[PDB]
């Protein structure tokens, strides 16, 4: 089943790039992205980036947030986040369900090993912008 | 003086011998002999390697059915290579959802304290591995893999692991 | 002979059982007969596994047991049974996924036919349905055990936290405001009335009354309709487990120490009549009271504090329909998005518990790290894993304890002659 | 006829109360004190457990 | 490919979209189909289209309305509507009153997470390539 | 794996199928129940008539009455005739159909559209390997 | 001692023992074979069919008695033809009057209900017999057959 919850992920990586809007201040993007390394003390700030690329218009615009699956949070970090650190990332992260478990209906919280092991793999198979790809990213920055 | 009664490492008191006879290392190391459940020794005489640049390794499979997710895995070896083949050693942990014959492409590593010289080797110490499986699917294994630019040449030697699940007794004529 | 003339038969049996924080599991079922009195008395220990540090905070470990009548499940099939005799059909029976554990829930081993007499099981859901689980939470509909998840059903299924500011929040549904239709440039002064008429109805009603039983008595008058199914709930006992340390010894430990959880509880049930046959559920639930690294207080989370706010002006406070809050205006890293009704003025009702922010980050500690995400049922439904943090070995699940259920009922059924 | 007990000497209800001065844990006969009904005040004021 | 749940939802896409023209006005298609942000009151606006590419794409086929399948919610909303609002297009259908997500009995209003799911996955390996003039 | 009751009678069912060789459709409507085509409004009434003689099969041929088949025999016939483009119609087709359970219980439940699909979906994944497409019977 | 339905049709199976039920070696070919019934047959199937059922019954002492549903099934599951699952449950539905057998007793057998226990017994579900039997046993211990 593996090559769905991998062609979703990149299915996930195609409409992450349409960013439509992004809250992050140039700093906190400096955060999500950068080669700098993240504390316990920034796990926190940390899920308020990521989370804020996995919900961001609904915010901005004003329509509730509703529960993301893990095979497009994969997305959000193999794209947005640097590999130093995509461990916290998804220790931070886990949780969430895979499509399949949403669709048939059954709970299957997700923990630390699976996101980063997914992610991970979904990184590697992810030519489809590294981020370094597309400068255009900081034009949808903020405010 | 009293006894000591406690070891890093037990091993199954049946083991087993390698019936193959010539491994050919590689990037997809090859895998010594089918795995068998939680804990095994396995024993070669004359194992010819030959030339090669990757590694060749031991399984046990991680029987997934006591609920801890972290459990300790041992192994205990000593290998002895005809040529000093200046290779590294250490414990491995990959899954798939098959009876594996090679290191698939994703896998871990982790460093064990033996000790090196020349063309031996021995070591006899633990690791805690997550013993779960990270992908639905799979199977966990762990195994003990030794991987360098090998040149053909033969080795003997044991290498034997368990996966710490449950513990074993032993007379202690003191109780 | 409505039969006094019966004799007590001794069903008592030891029980070495063990379960899952935060889900009700069933603890013993003893099926009983037609007037049967049933009378039980049950004394035990319960623990926790070994706890990574000290002891910090005790957990309320609640034991019920209800009465569940056979009729509330094989509706008409029974009474057909009855009425026929030796002559009806058997009684369904429902299917369970095939594994040892997995009427785990139910405190049976899975037969080896994965099979298990509806009656096992829509008892649980008949209770689980009627006692835990908020009364705006939907009925869980499952047919079989087949539908249940390993979690699920190897261990209890998830109720409530306990009750508190963001696990109790008024009905997500109660209205905030009622509109009449009016027409424009004239309200009918006697269409008001009408419309508050019909507010104070429902309003009662959604609150107070809920059940067939409740509107005829309302009427001033009975019924005995007891098709709305609701299980009864015979006894009930509540304690606060706790106990012990484990000083360490040795050089490289010392000031280092265990948990050792040990509470002895009885739990009793005195002789209840038996109207007609049926199966009676004890169930346990344990859980560790929430306290979170990052609660605060509504009134210094909230911000600019206004007249309404720190006035308690009854008045107001009286008349105003509730607000709402949102997790991060009593959570610090809450989600905004997310709100919840709340009656005003729960703020002067309650205060939170705080936990110093030196122990967010260390590991053993049952607090609760992290406001839950998730709309308010996966918010208020505890989630039995949090607490693995502060365990050394969960082979033996969260929770031991070893039980020895005496149970005596006096049934006439005949000697072993013939 | 008919008896509850306490909420959230023995038992409580006042007229129950007085019923359950009945027993005799030997007699076998079915009791009044039998019978029954309990209420933990969280869901009779509250709505779970 | 275990789009296997799908592929009808696409076929009378193909044929609609070819053949006919669904009932939406000119600026509506826009509205669907374009970069357009969607901003918090284009909400009605937003159902009364969604609803309108379903509904067509069922009565091509010759299923009914009422019980309308959280498949076909899942390929218009995959198609149509722009990657920009895929998320927000799933929200504002959330309890739709024609779908019903049944599981076992228990016919439940369809939440928006399930819907985002069914779409996330039609979007895993198809054409999409929609804009039209 | 696990595959319990409801599977395993839908296994069962396949089996009667390969061997149960007789139909009563013509060369072809065995095409229109096949094809890769997807079905149209105007279709439906073939489409009926197809799936349903793909169930109550040797009953067709000769022609005794008819038999409401169960929610398990119903998606092995459309696991195993019908092209996943189609699958989803098949089932409209085939509605109000009981479970074997419910048959058995004394419970009429009818199922409804989205509960075969979901159903004869499983049972196509069961049976990737014995789902062979061997035309073997392409007959009268 | 105790052999039961189940275990009695495999058996007799295994050894085509046709000879224990009431079948000549020509009958256990209509019921056990390749071809298509037709109507013309249709009386020789319930012959057959019956024949199986009442047949074994005798052979493991349950006296006479109706066949319940589930044995029926049982029958048109490990001696009938893929071919004629649903035709042979179609013979079987309704009461239609017999040999000898207890009169105020026949109660019309519903005919899906044949084909959706054939189908258990064909999956692997014996319980539907085993279950079964005891009822049966019961009923006839309390009528003094045990």
């Amino acid at each position: 089943e593996q090559s769905v919850r991998f062609q979703t992920a990149l299915a996930s990586i195609k409409l992450i790039q349409a960013s439509a809007v992004l809250d992050l201040t140039e700093d906190d993007f400096d955060f999500l992205t950068s080669n700098k390394v993240w504390i316990a003390t920034d796990r926190s700030r940390a899920r308020r980036c990521v989370e804020a690329c996995v919900y961001g218009t609904l915010d901005f615009v004003g329509y509730p947030r509703f529960p993301a699956p893990v095979e497009f949070i994969a997305a959000v970090i193999a794209y947005y986040v640097h590999p130093v650190n995509i461990q916290t990332a998804c220790l931070i992260m886990e949780g969430a369900e895979f499509t399949e478990n949403i669709i048939n209906g059954v709970e299957r919280p997700v923990k630390a090993a699976e996101l980063f092991a997914f992610t991970l793999r979904v990184r590697a198979g992810n030519t489809d912008v590294l981020t370094d790809a597309e400068e255009n990213v900081r034009q949808k920055l903020r405010a | 003086m009293f006894q000591t009664f406690i070891s890093r490492h037990n091993s199954n008191f049946f083991s087993d011998k390698l019936v193959l006879t010539s491994v050919t290392p590689a990037s997809s190391a090859p895998v010594l002999q089918t795995p068998k459940a939680t804990s095994s020794t396995l024993y070669f005489d004359s194992l010819t390697v030959n030339a090669g640049n990757g590694g060749f390794l031991h399984c046990i499979q991680m029987d997934t059915s006591v609920n801890a997710a972290n459990q300790v895995v041992s192994v205990g070896a000593d290998i002895a290579f005809d040529a000093d083949p200046k290779f590294f050693a250490c414990l491995v942990r990959f899954e798939s959802s098959s009876v594996p014959t090679t290191l698939p492409t994703a896998y871990d590593v982790y460093p064990l304290n033996g000790r090196h010289d020349g063309g031996y080797y021995t070591v006899k110490d633990c690791v805690t591995i997550d013993v779960l499986p990270r992908t639905p699917g799979n199977n966990v294994y762990v195994g003990f893999m030794v991987w360098s630019n090998f040149t053909a040449t033969k080795c003997r030697g044991l290498v034997s692991l368990n996966q710490v699940i449950k513990e074993i007794i032993c007379l202690q004529p003191l109780k | 002979q409505t039969g006094a003339e019966r004799m007590p038969h001794d069903l008592s049996h030891l029980g070495f059982l063990a379960g899952q924080i935060g889900r009700l599991i069933t603890i013993s079922t003893t099926p009983v007969i037609a007037g049967d009195s049933f009378e039980m008395d049950a004394v035990g220990a319960l623990r926790l596994s070994p706890l990574r540090r000290g002891l910090a905070i005790d957990s309320t470990v609640d034991i019920f047991t209800f009465y569940v009548p056979h009729r509330h499940v094989y509706g008409e099939q029974w009474i057909k049974f009855m009425k026929d005799g030796v002559n009806a059909t058997p009684l369904p029976t429902v299917n369970t996924t095939g594994y040892i554990d997995h009427a785990a829930f139910l405190g049976t081993i899975n037969p080896d036919t994965n099979k298990i007499p509806k009656h096992l099981f829509q008892g649980y859901l008949n209770i689980y349905n009627n006692y835990f689980k908020a009364p705006w939470m939907p009925d869980r509909t499952e047919a079989n055990p087949n539908e249940l998840n390993q979690d699920d059903a190897r261990y209890g299924f998830r109720c409530c936290h306990l009750k508190n500011i963001w696990t109790a929040p008024l009905p997500p549904e109660t209205e905030l405001s009622r509109q009449m239709t009016t027409s424009t440039t004239s309200i009918d002064i006697m269409g008001l009335q009408a419309a508050y008429a019909n507010l104070h109805t429902d309003q009662e009603r959604d609150y107070f009354m809920q059940r067939y039983r409740d509107v005829i008595s309302s009427f001033g008058g009975k019924t005995s309709y007891d098709a709305d199914n609701r299980p009864l709930l015979v006894m009930r006992s509540n304690l606060w487990a706790s106990g012990y340390d484990v000083d360490g010894t040795d050089q490289t430990s010392l000031g280092q120490f265990s948990g050792r959880v040990q509470q002895t509880y009885k739990h009793s049930v005195p002789r209840f009549f038996v109207p007609e046959h049926g199966t009676m559920f004890t169930l346990a639930l344990v859980r560790f009271p929430p306290t979170a690294t990052k609660e605060i207080q509504y009134l210094n989370a909230k911000g600019a504090l206004t007249y309404t706010d720190i006035a308690g002006d009854p008045v107001l406070y009286g008349n105003l329909p509730p607000r709402e809050i949102s997790m991060k205006d009593v959570f610090r890293s809450g989600d905004s998005s997310k709100k919840f009704k709340i009656a005003e003025g729960q703020w002067y009702r309650y205060a939170p518990s705080y936990v110093s922010p030196a122990y967010h980050l260390l590991e053993g500690f049952p607090f609760i790290q992290e406001p839950p995400s998730g709309d308010l049922q996966e918010r208020v439904l505890i989630r039995h894993h949090d607490y693995d943090q502060c365990f050394q070995s969960v082979q033996l699940l969260q929770w031991n304890s070893q039980v020895k259920f005496n149970v005596t009922v006096y049934r006439n059924l005949p000697t072993t002659r013939d | 006829m008919e008896q509850l007990t306490k909420n959230q000497g023995a038992t409580c209800d006042d007229k129950s109360a007085q019923i359950y001065a009945r027993f005799d844990k030997n007699d076998w006969r079915i009791q009044p004190a039998e019978f029954y009904r309990f209420h933990d005040a969280e869901v009779n004021t509250f709505g779970y457990f």
